[PDB]
């Protein structure tokens, strides 16, 4: 099963940041949680959110009010929007699958503001 | 739910024994995601539910502990693995990740 | 009614032992080959004697003891495992297992909401009726 | 519907025994190393045959047979001692388990006093309408 | 939501085996002296895969079975036989446990059949008001 | 416990067809089952229905719109009434008692139309 | 629910065994009435619950059978025995007869 | 834990007896009912009720209509109050404290009509 | 419930046994406060639960009994023990006291 993002390369602030992360090799039923997670340059990462493959979304509380995620099991990828942007989530962003015995990486996509 | 890794940067050579700390604010007790990470490049795994490798991983990585305490170990250390190293539990939503740990 | 602890003395601290519900989110824990023994899933902690709950509830512990021992004569079961089952029955057959009178004490129905409701509903028809 | 019992004869009179409820209000009876022992919690008494009730009684057991014995078939319990807690459950799922439709044969509510609850209020506006 | 099986292969036909209920109508069937053995009791059947349907269950089960397991852990029963007892009484004291607020999201109460309940008797004296 | 029918012997078309079984020895209560049996002639029985003696009657689906059965407890008897008769129902009738051990079977009548 | 008697008809001498065969579209397991009758009559009993006699019938008839298939054995018949006979299942309603089986 | 009466030594007749039952060296809380006794003289005694800690007090059928009993915990100690009083309940009263494993007597007011 | 006190009145001298009765209309199985009282005072206890003495109480009394019957004696009488007696249950509300047992 393989990941990859997609999206723009610039935003503009007070905008919203669309991301799509696309599976290949499989679809997003199962036993996989569905994470979010950013990393601003020389640093940790730092999680976002999740989805499972029913329903009921799940968070981060400091992004809680302005964070969401959407899956479409048709084409099969995601969109997370992000909106009220600022100058602080300039990072190389990725898409997490996560399950009871392992999980995968995306590859990653540089995401600035200007 | 914050962990904390220690330490924060280290430097050693060929031969030698490597560990790194994960130790947590509460008890999650098998729930560690040991990971790492070339710079530029993303993520791979190395260790999850703090014991078992991953298909694709050497094999002379291992990880361990439990309860609050989780540590990473390499032995016979190779220049390839300069890289910084993660964990992250899974016990409960938000899910919390590490500060980084250089290796050199 | 408040509960007066009439006990000798009282140890204002609780410090106690449960199980850690959703005691394994993602990973292999919650496999019984994997996880953990029987005497390694508890967690503990501390409480405080805020508004002295904790000797209210050391003396609620003794009154019980009377009622609980007739109640172990009375069955012929070895191990008793009903009792919450039991008492959440008798909360639902002692609110609706009978006839619920309206305006009763022990009818648990509230119309003010509903008196809003119908009377807005007043005006759809008597104030446009030319 | 009435039971018509049809059995060769009848013992009018019923010699009970039972346990005692509240077995024990002051004293140390309640605490099991004073009380009395397994076989001495029983009270007898006698029932008389008004409204051939008694009568009534020793055919219904007769009845329930069948029932109580295919009922026994179907489970893998050793001792089932929760008949009359699936029981209750049933009347409450019977009665609240689904959707309430008013005026039903199957919805248990009475508005007749709720009629007269809204029929007093009728007169606050309505009559001072000036 | 849909259930989406994710397994490798899905057996679309289900073959089964239950009891089969009122298992002696009339004669001597259920008296447990003349009836069959614990082996005899079972009724066998044939399901196809209607709408997926066996495939949505079969994929189902497995999703129980972490929780199915924690629940285990945390009882000190050896056998467990109350689980969908519980579970009726869980809907019970999740719609008519607590207070029913009407038009609220959480009570049952539909007044469709109710307002035709109220505006027929509005004619009874608003009409004829003379 | 003995049983015995009774009836005309003699019915119209579009009419009502009574009969009245009487038992003697007993009565009605117990753990017997009453049905009604009939046969045209030169075949098989055909079962029509039956009573329990507390309530709720059952029935055969090929007449369960026009067939009723009554038991009255004071004279001991059963009134099984058929309406919308039609010229195939001419038959020899039978009230059988059924229990658990045993049954009894009657006498059986005779019914035509014309 | 409906069942199936065979054979249709029959006919034999005295010292022979006859046999009729009573067989169930679903398992009923035990229900099964087996009757005689003569001609102008009304039905006499023979066996109820597949197996048991009832008092007043002769000892050389037997029943037999359970699930879904049913018999009837007479052995060393008489020239009284001539009569139809029938089957009729208890399990549930509406109760079904079979279709005769003349013997003579 | 100590016991002592304290009220009038008259009443008048279709008036209001008050006694005052109050305690000294702990208080009204614990595994204790506390009971009233009453005794004309030469006889036996007359039970007439009794409070817990708690609430909803409890009494004697022939009284049943006419006798409050009240409980203070702050200065911690009884009120009874008999109304409608009559010639027949001129009597040495009594506190009686009942408990699981004893109890204890008062000291006894005399009490009058004139 | 009320219960029957045997007998009224009695008279001993020093050296005797002295049995007095309390007895039920129902059973009530250990609840028998006897009591004890001199003239003008208020009563002091003997013994509660029918078998055990209070503090204070001397050694010579001895309670017994259950079911209906309740029995109190008294070994190797005294000059001072001349004072009425009583019995009280305490089974279930309205409690009942008996009508007394004069001693001298
Ligand atoms: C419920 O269904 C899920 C499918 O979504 C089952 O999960 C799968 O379970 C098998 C168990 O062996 C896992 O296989 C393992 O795979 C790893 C990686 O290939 C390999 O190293 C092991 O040797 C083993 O083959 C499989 O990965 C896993 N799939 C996922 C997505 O987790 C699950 O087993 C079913 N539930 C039950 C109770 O069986
Ligand atoms: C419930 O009450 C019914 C009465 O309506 C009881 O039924 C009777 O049970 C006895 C049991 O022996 C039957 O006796 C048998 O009678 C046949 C025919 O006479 C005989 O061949 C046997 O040797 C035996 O004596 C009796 O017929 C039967 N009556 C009916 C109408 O079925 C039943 O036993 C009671 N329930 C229980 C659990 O006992
Ligand atoms: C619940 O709390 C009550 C306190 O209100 C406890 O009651 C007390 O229990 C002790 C048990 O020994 C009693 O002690 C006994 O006292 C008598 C008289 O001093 C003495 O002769 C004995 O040797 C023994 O020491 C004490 O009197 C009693 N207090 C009252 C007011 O009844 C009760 O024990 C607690 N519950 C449980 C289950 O322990
Ligand atoms: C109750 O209130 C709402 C107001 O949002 C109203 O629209 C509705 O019609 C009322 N219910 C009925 C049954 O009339
Ligand atoms: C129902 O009746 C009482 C009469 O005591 C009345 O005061 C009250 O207002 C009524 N209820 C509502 C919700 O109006
Ligand atoms: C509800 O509807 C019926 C119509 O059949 C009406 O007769 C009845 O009076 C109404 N209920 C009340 C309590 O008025």
């Amino acid at each position: 099963v393989q990941l990859q993002e997609s999206g723009p390369g610039l935003v503009k602030p007070s905008g919203t940041l669309s991301l799509t992360c696309a599976v290949s090799g499989g679809s997003i039923s199962g036993t996989n949680w569905w994470t979010w997670v950013r990393q601003p340059p020389g640093r940790g990462l730092e999680w976002i959110g999740e989805i499972y493959y029913r329903g009921s979304p799940n968070y981060n509380p400091s992004l809680k009010s302005r964070v969401t995620i959407s899956v479409d099991q048709s084409k099969s990828q995601f969109s997370l929007k992000l909106t009220s942007v600022t100058a602080a989530d300039t990072a190389v962003y990725y898409c997490l699958r996560l399950s009871h015995y392992g999980g995968a990486w995306g590859q990653g996509t540089l995401v600035t503001v200007s | 739910i914050q962990l904390t890794q220690s330490p924060s940067s280290l430097s050693a050579s060929v031969g030698d024994r490597v560990t790194i700390t994960c130790r947590a604010s509460q008890s999650i007790s098998t729930y560690l995601n040991w990971y790492q990470q070339k710079p530029g490049k993303a993520p791979k795994f190395l260790i999850f539910s703090a014991s078992n490798l991953q298909s694709g991983v050497p094999s002379r990585f291992s990880g361990g502990g439990s309860g609050t305490d989780f540590t990473l170990t390499i032995s016979s250390l190779q220049p390839e693995d300069f890289a910084t190293y993660y964990c992250q539990q899974t016990y409960n939503t938000p899910r919390t990740f590490g500060q980084g740990t250089k290796v050199e | 009614e408040a509960i007066v602890n009439a006990q000798p003395k009282c140890n204002p601290n609780l410090h106690y032992w449960t199980t850690q519900d959703e005691g394994a989110a993602i990973g292999l824990a919650w496999i019984p080959y994997f996880g953990p023994a029987a005497e390694g899933i508890y967690i503990e902690g501390l409480m405080h004697n805020q508004d002295g709950l904790i000797c209210g509830l050391r003396q609620l512990a003794n009154e019980t003891t009377q009622a609980l021992q007739l109640f172990l004569r009375a069955t012929t079961e070895l191990r008793t495992f009903s009792i919450l089952n039991r008492k959440a029955i008798d909360f639902l057959l002692q609110r609706w297992g009978g006839t619920c009178h309206i305006l009763g004490p022990d009818c648990c129905i509230e119309p003010h909401d509903w008196t809003k409701n119908i009377t807005d509903k007043i005006d759809q028809i008597i104030h446009d009726f030319v």
